[PDB]
């Protein structure tokens, strides 16, 4: 059960970023924004299709489409970071930015995991989130140290997604136990790795580190933002209009 | 002129027009018109099918989609570097895109209503496009052959998964079946003016057929289309919207019936279903993304 | 509002022994030209090497 | 007494369909890199279109 | 170090060294030497050879060897491209050769006497440079063995032509017959040393073979030489300077004398017959250009 | 005799020029310019070859090598303009850049001779002409427009060798004979197209038409510079030791 749930949390915030990034398609500043956008969006996807279909056939039961499709926003477990809304350009690059660090860090560290199937899902995915990474690191310099106007919506970006980065090195007791088997990644532990990344990147994007402490959490317990069931609504309908068929 | 014969006569022996070679200005432009118009499409394009990623209903049909959205962004990217290699720019002609001053396939004016539209566009839009697509693969000019030829490779692979999620539909349940008849029964008539007006209602096809550019006439291509198509309905156990198709055994073909082209002259000068959403849509990715672009510049810059 | 100027991209494959030109794309910078050719044309391949350029860099012989 | 600086040079065979590099030479500018891939790498074949890029102009992928 | 364990892996899995992979600095600064003076022996080597062009008998067997003089310009440059590949600057290596703080190959720096001597250059020469670098074609370092395969297509069709002449001599008068033996008895040995000391006396020879930049031993090299050449002699009608040459059944080799190695010592060394003369044509010929050179760069500044 | 005389002419100024440039193999300013020199040679003595492989079938005797290697000064018909020193590269330069243009002028015409082994030849010749002017129009104008001292020296190259350009339009009763025929080119019609070309050059090098009349002819008669002579005594060398042998 421990396991079970560690692993859908790890799926569930491939997803719901994934489906965020999908929201971008044809909306992009330019035609290679579009297109890597799209790219992250599909490696996190595959990612989510990973970390769900291991989780069914660690609870016996489902698939990673009654997973995805047929539980409500009690049930998701997606950090609280990738439901925020898409905003502009910087906001989705702060999100981003803020979320490859952490994946750099988990996936590094989980490919050591004494869960084979968990060491080969985030090997994989490690190559990936490098990736996305000098992306989102890339344009987080771009805007900050572009324009004053880029500068100013880069700063502002940063500060409105700073209070969710908590949930980030929040541990419970699934995180705990499992860490202590040498299963999971005791998210504490990876707020070193996590802050030398995202303050040198903050700083040579001459941007400042929020003062603000970093309090929201929940997504992990079904707690969700206020974002998350319009995007079920959106993202389940046609499965639960024709519920139990193939695609 | 000595410039002109010279070139009459390498069109004759399909010797490849490269960018540095000498060409009529009304073939330069044609191009530029065609290629760039070709281009345009691949972007707007993007938004029927990319109007349902955010409702696809398995994960499967999730990732298709997402990466066949981008293969088409792909696919605009190598059209405009051809585009470019006739001496125009990117920016503007997608400007004129954006402004109305070049067309975009009739095709993507039209609403994706359901899921079903979604496999119906990836079996016969993305088939008629492989059709064309693969008759301009011998196009006099090089840059826009070669282009043809990259990517008729990865398109053919999505229309087959286009196929596919129809299939699923076709022998799924009832309702199911009902989505794919009326997905298409609203997209087959669209799909076929694709190949653009009659042989003799078209502006484009004189120049063009001369200086081979288009090396099939659109009738030809559209009833080429017809005939590997039709059967293709048949193996989904469904129906064409039209009364007047039947097997010719004489001829070897399908009679198909007129299509509506006071619809198809509505809809290339703005004013089908989507046309005003399309643009509005691109317009506000572009004056939104502004500020982006400008971010990119100054920091390049730097 | 940036720049986005025409690069030529040519790439080498894995087992491939030298640099062919397999199309062009518009781009603000080498690196993102890099970035762009690496989605675009190599899907992100182990092993491939990708060489971006300037169009105006090119000088092309006479026809 | 002038500089010599590195070029790489790409070349499209006759019935070739796209520029292959085939390798590198010092040239004082374009047009004598030019004259001098001609010489050195097609021998004066008619229908080869050759390219010359100053080294400096390549950005590389990173091993 | 990880990068070195790295490294000694892709060595060991026959995996091409590419100019922007990790390398030891060792591995590095031995292939700038040894390319390096690869490059300065094409361009040394013109000149031996290149005494003979305005005194060739006949037409054709003047251009075979204008041809041939320009076919190593363009094999220099090839190695050159490949030299800076790993950092270097073509210009500041072309300097310390100069100076004498790089070496050419040991053979150029033998006088040409005799029109004979161009056949026999062409024949031995050329076929021991085919020989080492076919064996090269292999090497680990990706820009090397490019450079390899390139070169070896153009020249074994002029090992080749220089053969040819060497059997029109062995198939002429008298004269002609001794003018080639001569030629043969002066230039067998140093082109035997083109292979290089002995494989206890090579420095490296340990890191080369190692690191795959050799791949067979200066005497596994020289060996399979004389044993390819031998026949080839024997073709001629001609006789090889070597008492102590003879066929061993045994081994299925030929068994050769020793090397008068206190000549190549002296002749690496800068005292060998045309050592002065080389290095002060190639210096003359870097001074008085200088003025052409500045020129050059004067006009294309403007 | 005369169409012989005339043949043997054309390969006459292409042997001897062609023998200047090989002394350059391996002496040039770079590397480039060695292969280029060298090109240009090889491209010449194809032309000398090919005029004379025809005049010794035009004279039903002989061969291209009978001709190169057994006639002596007196009998040589080259211009004099080819047997001059290479002297520096300007020098070399200077030599070429003249007789280029004139190749490019001669050969345009003499294809479409009433003669088809003339017209075949001169087809072939003129494309590799085209060739040679540009690089050496090219470099005429590097070394004019250069620095002070290059352009001195491109100066002093163009007046040392302006007296023998008069020999160029020099017309005797070969030419005028032939020319009536169809068969080969009056020289002095050849005029107006070399000096549009020269003057242009000279000029856009930013250097001086010689204002020294031009006056120096005899080598299409057998009368050389003392020049010649060596030359031959060097060419020949191996053949006068051993006539009557193959190579
Ligand atoms: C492939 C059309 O063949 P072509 O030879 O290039 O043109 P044709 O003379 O047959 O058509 C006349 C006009 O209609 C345009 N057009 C045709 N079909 C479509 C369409 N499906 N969607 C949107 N537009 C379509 C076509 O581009 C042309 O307008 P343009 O001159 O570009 O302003
Ligand atoms: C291939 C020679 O094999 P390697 O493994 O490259 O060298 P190895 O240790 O066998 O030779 C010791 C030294 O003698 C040089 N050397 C050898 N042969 C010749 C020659 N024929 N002509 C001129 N030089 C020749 C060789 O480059 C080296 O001197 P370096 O360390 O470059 O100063």
């Amino acid at each position: 059960n421990p396991v079970a749930t560690y692993a859908l949390r790890l799926g569930d915030n491939g997803l719901v970023l994934a489906q965020r990034l999908g929201a971008w398609c044809g909306h992009a500043p330019e035609l290679e924004i579009d297109l890597a956008l799209a790219n992250i969006g599909l490696d996190l996807l595959g990612q989510a299709r990973n970390f769900l279909s291991y989780a069914a056939e660690l609870n016996g039961c489902g698939d990673e489409d009654t997973l995805a499709f047929g539980r409500d926003e009690r049930q998701y477990s997606n950090l609280l970071l990738v439901e925020q809304p898409n905003g502009n350009f910087a906001d989705t690059i702060a999100r981003q930015f803020f979320i490859d660090v952490w994946h750099v860090a988990l996936y590094s560290r989980l490919v050591n995991s004494r869960d084979a199937q968990l060491a080969a899902i985030a090997a994989k995915g490690l190559k990936e989130v490098r990736y996305h990474l000098r992306f989102s690191r890339g344009w987080l310099e771009r805007l900050g140290n572009g324009t004053e106007l880029s500068n100013r919506k880069m700063q502002q970006a940063v500060d409105n997604l700073w209070r969710f980065t908590g949930e980030l090195f929040l541990a419970d007791e699934v995180e705990l136990s499992l860490v202590e088997q040498g299963i999971a990644v005791d998210p504490r532990e990876l707020q070193a790795e996590w802050q030398s990344a995202v303050h040198t990147a903050l700083l040579d994007s001459g941007l400042q580190i929020p003062q603000e402490a970093a309090f929201r959490s929940g997504g992990k317990q079904g707690l969700h933002s206020e974002h998350l069931g319009p995007l079920l609504a959106e993202m389940q309908y046609l499965q639960r209009s024709h519920p139990g068929l193939q695609w | 002129s000595t410039e002109e014969q010279r070139f009459d006569q390498r069109i004759a022996q399909e010797t490849a027009i490269e960018p540095q070679d000498w060409m009529p200005d009304a073939y330069r432009k044609t191009l530029i018109r065609q290629i760039g118009q070709h281009a345009h499409s691949e972007i707007v394009g993007m938004l029927p099918e990319g109007n349902w990623i955010t409702r696809a209903p398995t994960l499967r049909r999730k990732a298709i989609l997402l990466a066949k959205v981008q293969d088409e962004a792909g696919h605009g990217l190598y059209l405009y570097s051809a585009a470019e290699t006739l001496g125009c720019a990117r920016e503007d002609l997608y400007q004129k895109m954006l402004d109305g001053q070049m067309k975009y396939s009739s095709i993507f004016n039209y609403p994706t209503l359901s899921w079903a539209d979604i496999g119906v566009i990836g079996w016969l839009v993305d088939g008629a496009a492989i059709v064309n697509q693969v008759a301009l693969c011998r196009t006099s000019y090089g840059p826009y052959a070669r282009a043809m030829v990259k990517i008729c490779k990865e398109e053919s692979f999505h229309q087959r998964q286009g196929f596919e999620a129809c299939m699923a539909l076709a022998q799924g349940n009832e309702a199911q079946r009902q989505m794919l008849q009326d997905a298409i029964n609203r997209f087959w008539w669209p799909a076929l003016m694709m190949f653009g007006p009659n042989d003799d209602n078209s502006p484009n096809s004189a120049r063009s057929m001369a200086w081979k550019i288009k090396l099939h006439s659109n009738d030809e291509l559209r009833q080429r289309f017809v005939d590997n198509t039709v059967p293709q309905v048949e193996i989904l156990g469904m129906t064409v919207p039209d009364p007047d198709l039947q097997f010719d055994e004489a001829s070897g073909h399908y009679r198909f019936g007129e299509i509506d082209w006071q619809e198809f002259n509505e809809v290339i000068s703005g004013r089908g279903i989507c046309n005003h959403e399309r643009l509005a849509a691109k317009r506000k990715a572009w004056e939104e993304g502004e500020w982006v672009r400008e971010a990119a510049l100054a920091h390049a810059q730097k | 509002k940036v720049y986005w100027p025409l690069y030529e991209v040519f790439v080498r494959s894995k087992q491939g022994l030298s640099h062919r030109h397999v199309g062009s794309l518009h781009a603000a910078d080498d690196q993102m030209a890099l970035e762009n050719a690496r989605d675009a044309y190599t899907r992100r391949s182990e092993g491939c090497s990708i060489w971006v350029v300037k169009a105006s860099e090119i000088v092309a012989s006479q026809p």
